[PDB]
């Protein structure tokens, strides 16, 4: 669960930077 | 010409290919550099994932690119 | 671990989208 929410953060920041 | 396949694990794997070549060659190439069986292999480049009978230029892959590589057991 | 990979992937379709 630990790998799981620093997977959705690392997508949550990649999808602002695309931004 | 040669092109780049980056892992998220901070790997750069270099390979020599021809336009021509398939994306299951490419991944029997990341087999022969890094013993990953090519059914463990994704293979994700400009944001879609690569199906095997495609050649290189079909993707539109050019000299120098870099693909990105996932593993996935099934 | 199959969700673990579904978010890699979705990671890797980012990525390439800035990594080309
Ligand atoms: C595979 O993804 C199964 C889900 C899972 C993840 N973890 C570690 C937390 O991220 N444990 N089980």
């Amino acid at each position: 669960k630990q790998k799981i929410a620093a997977l959705k953060y690392k997508i949550a920041a990649l999808k602002q930077k695309i931004q | 010409m040669q092109i780049f396949v980056k892992t998220l694990t901070g790997k750069t794997i270099t390979l020599e290919v021809e336009p021509s070549d398939t994306i299951e060659n490419v991944k029997a190439k990341i087999q022969d550099k890094e013993g990953i069986p090519p059914d463990q292999q994704r293979l994700i480049f400009a944001g879609k994932q690569l199906e095997d009978g495609r050649t290189l230029s079909d993707y539109n892959i050019q000299k120098e690119s870099t693909l990105h590589l996932v593993l996935r057991l099934r | 671990e199959q969700e673990i990979e579904e978010l890699e992937i979705e990671i890797a379709i980012l990525l390439s989208e800035i990594e080309g």
